[PDB]
RNA sequence: AUCAGCUUGUUGGUGGGGUGAUGGCCUACCAAGGCGACGACGGGUAGCCGGCCUGAGAGGGUGACCGGCCACACUGGGACUGAGAUACGGCCCAGACUCCUACGGGAGGCAGCAGUGGGGAAUAUUGCACAAUGGGCGCAAGCCUGAUGCAGCGACGCCGCGUGAGGGAUGACGGCCUUCGGGUUGUAAACCUCUUUCAGCACAGACGAAGCGCAAGUGACGGUAUGUGCAGAAGAAGGACCGGCCAACUACGUGCCAGCAGCCGCGGUAAUACGUAGGGUCCGAGCGUUGUCCGGAAUUACUGGGCGUAAAGAGCUCGUAGGUGGUUUGUCGCGUUGUUCGUGAAAACUCACAGCUUAACUGUGGGCGUGCGGGCGAUACGGGCAGACUAGAGUACUGCAGGGGAGACUGGAAUUCCUGGUGUAGCGGUGGAAUGCGCAGAUAUCAGGAGGAACACCGGUGGCGAAGGCGGGUCUCUGGGCAGUAACUGACGCUGAGGAGCGAAAGCGUGGGGAGCGAACAGGAUUAGAUACCCUGGUAGUCCACGCCGUAAACGGUGGGUACUAGGUGUGGGUUUCCUUCCUUGGGAUCCGUGCCGUAGCUAACGCAUUAAGUACCCCGCCUGGGGAGUACGGCCGCAAGG
RNA sequence: UCGAAGGUGGGAUCGGCGAUUGGGACGAAGUCGUAACAAGGUAGCCGUACCGGAAGGUGCGGCUGGAUC
């Protein structure tokens, strides 16, 4: 059955990705919109909307593309999965591509990137790498 | 790295014989009453 | 895969059945 | 495996070996020469290679080879033997050492003396 | 776990006892409890730690010196004195050993500092002193201290220094090569100056002692470290290696002999590899060899591996413990996270500074001490508690296809056998034959009868089943799947260690049945021989009823659940829209199976490719070089074979 | 009363030796055959049963990791 929503919404943007789609149409999930709220201010993806679907909602995401065909995002992956989790400190916060990555964080604060983390001095759980 | 759950046997002390099979307790820690019995109920907290 | 692995294990195989059936009599009584 | 396979059994590393069983952790080990024989190397080679069977005071029978030109070695020897492995004779794990107890340093050798145990000439 | 059950003061209670104190610590009585597949109960091994070695780290090995805790004192048991006892140099008893005896009885315990024997490859002196620090006794002087401070032996380890420095020829010999010209040793040697490090011979001579002492004295190390002089280079270098990995070549002798070797491998008349000489390279009071641990080894893969064909998916399902879980509301603050406080001995490590002529070494001051606990804050995520939803899951109503399964009855073709007509000398079989069947009437051709087994045509990469598997006809009983509606329950789901069930063929037990076929067994033929292939016979079996065994190339050599990633074209089952001739694969739309081809992606390659071997999450099984070996030993199951 | 050492008894468990006996590994030179690899001259292999100096043969069911059509 469907054990992880989160890695489900990271590999179907890798997956329509990868193909040159420009629309994904998901489940709504309030930790999905955060999610997709976060990759959005992070030019990530070109936007991100909500629509009321045949039972419940749904979350439609709208990637960006460069001027020849250049995908914005070249890596998705999850780190802290169902199984074995992942916590991390405020003083042993992941870099990814030696910085020039983005790892979401889910902190008492609320869904913050690591940057965001470091410098309001919190840590919680490592959801995901994108790049 | 995984995160286990793990359970453990207390043997404790209830004077008046309230709290049976089931019920929801607290516990204190207090000088040895017995052989192997370190604990006395302070309050039946939830029913069953 | 390559017959000659199956060709092994079945000479090893063939072998062994022929010694117990060469020694049933032997085996019985002293098992017993 | 799954982690929680992982947490269930673990990983168990290989096994490994004992080497030179023999010495039971000792350098060197004394014996005795019960026995002194020559024997042929493997298909390739061709020679008459020295070796004698000994018994060790870890009350263990052994072969050990006898390097360098000659030996005066018979039965009732007090021998020293050591690790190492020749390649050429499957059987022998072990060699005596020149120059120790019983053995004598080869004669007439100017090159490589201390590997066997030849004093030099003033 | 090739050790699944263990416990009877055992688990609890009460009245007493005992203790410094709680307590089955002990006793009398009452209740029947307590531990265990998060490994009880058994077996093996081992003193634990700060630390040490290795490693990028995680990790692995380890517990030598120094420091902390524990346990012991010839082996076993016991108590007395005190505040305090495993009481090493105390007591009692029982054993083994050593010694004295007048034979009645007595005396001993170096795993304290030295030392002996023995074992071993291997580990030291039967030394000085309480001068300093620490301890016991005493008012004090003072007395005791094999603790301690020193000394001797061992290149055993780390550090430092020396065996000489300058100039000296287009560069003496001699050795060794030579292309017979010449080259290397080599500025090296001989030669004229220089300084003496350390040792050698003399002289002086410490700090450690704001010490101790109420007596004028007080240093074991020690006349030592150290300074000032004396003539002189005067007393001081060896060990490995030179095929390639890897710093460094020629001659001579041996020729598969003697021998070398970490891997591949060198030696049989040209060896840079064996041995000896000259030369060279790397180290240098050291150089090699052996043993042990870590690394390289991503080769047990948490960091950081895999399972189509290289080792690796259980034969297939159901299900127990366990692991994991769709959208949403409130609360707790267990996991998570922030801050503050306490602790984390010293030594060790790291940074800085300082001291001994440098170094090794020492001291001082930070950090480290990656954890635990106490108070306070946060509530995104995971989790608990209390609710909500229908998208997962299950049920309800209406239709669909099917060799899915069990029982009973029953149909025809064909083979064999029997009975009876006709009929004559062959039939059968093979590459060719011969065994064999007939002439006592075979084969062949008709008519009648008995019996058993398998179901032509439909019928194929077409249907059904979890797999193994399933088609002659009819009747009775019965399981699953699909589609349409979406009325119902409201996360009830996924996987599943062990366990249970099902499981081709052969095989086993009891009782039937027996046409054809056919292991074994007989002949014939082939052949050098034929325990076979080919031919003629032929028992078990194949068949039925009821039970056993539990294996297959049980294969897609591909576990189950879920979501996503271009398409084209066959086929099986079902719903609907537009042309409607209103029939036809009329066209489209959509759900569920089953094939072929094909992108992107993946793979060592072959190949897979929406029925993945692609991209991701959950759970289980399995793999770690080839043999020995799926074998032995132990155990469980079976009548046996055997699993 | 408790109680070490000792005596008696039947079991449990872990090892050494053992007349005789089975298989395994490796050997410069030996005897018998030709089983597999090309349709290896009867395609090979898997489970099971019987038989044979030995590789091996045959029956039943299965697989293609089988050549030609």
């Amino acid at each position: 059955t469907m054990t992880d929503p989160i890695a489900d919404f990271l590999t179907r943007l890798r997956n329509a990705n990868s193909a040159y789609h420009d629309e994904v149409t998901l489940p709504h999930s309030k930790l999905k919109a955060n999610i997709a709220e976060i990759l959005k201010r992070e030019g990530y993806i070109s936007d991100y909307r909500t629509e009321d679907a045949r039972v419940g909602k749904s979350l439609v995401v709208q990637l960006k593309y460069g001027p020849s065909r250049e995908r914005s995002i070249a890596g998705l992956r999850r780190v802290s999965k169902p199984g074995l989790r992942v916590y991390a400190k405020s003083t042993n916060l992941p870099r990814v591509l030696g910085g020039l990555g983005v790892a979401i964080i889910s902190t008492s604060s609320g869904l913050l990137t690591d940057r965001q983390a470091a410098r309001q001095g919190v840590g919680g759980e490592v959801l995901a790498y994108v790049w | 790295g995984k995160i286990i759950r793990t359970t453990k046997k207390v043997k404790a002390h209830d004077e008046n014989g309230e709290a049976g099979i089931g019920d929801r307790v607290s516990l204190m820690e207090t000088r040895p009453l017995s052989a192997t019995k370190r604990w006395r109920l302070v309050e039946i907290l939830e029913k069953a | 895969g390559s017959v000659i692995k199956k060709r092994r294990k079945r000479m090893s195989k063939k072998k062994h059945r022929k010694l117990l059936r060469r020694t049933r009599v032997q085996r019985r009584k002293l098992g017993k | 495996p799954t982690i929680q396979q992982l947490v269930r059994k673990g990983r168990r590393d290989k096994i490994a070996k004992v080497k030179t069983a023999a010495l039971k952790g000792s350098p060197q080990r004394r014996g005795v020469c019960t026995r002194v024989y020559t024997t042929t190397p493997k298909k390739p080679n061709s020679a008459l290679r020295k070796v004698a069977r000994v018994k060790l005071t870890s009350q263990v029978e052994v072969t050990a080879y006898i390097p360098g030109e000659g030996h005066n070695l018979q039965e009732h020897s007090m021998v020293l033997v050591r690790g190492g492995r020749v390649k050429d004779l499957p059987g022998v794990r072990y060699k005596i050492i020149r120059g120790s107890l019983d053995t004598q340093g080869v004669k007439n050798r100017k090159q490589a003396r201390s590997r066997y145990g030849a004093k030099k000439e003033k």
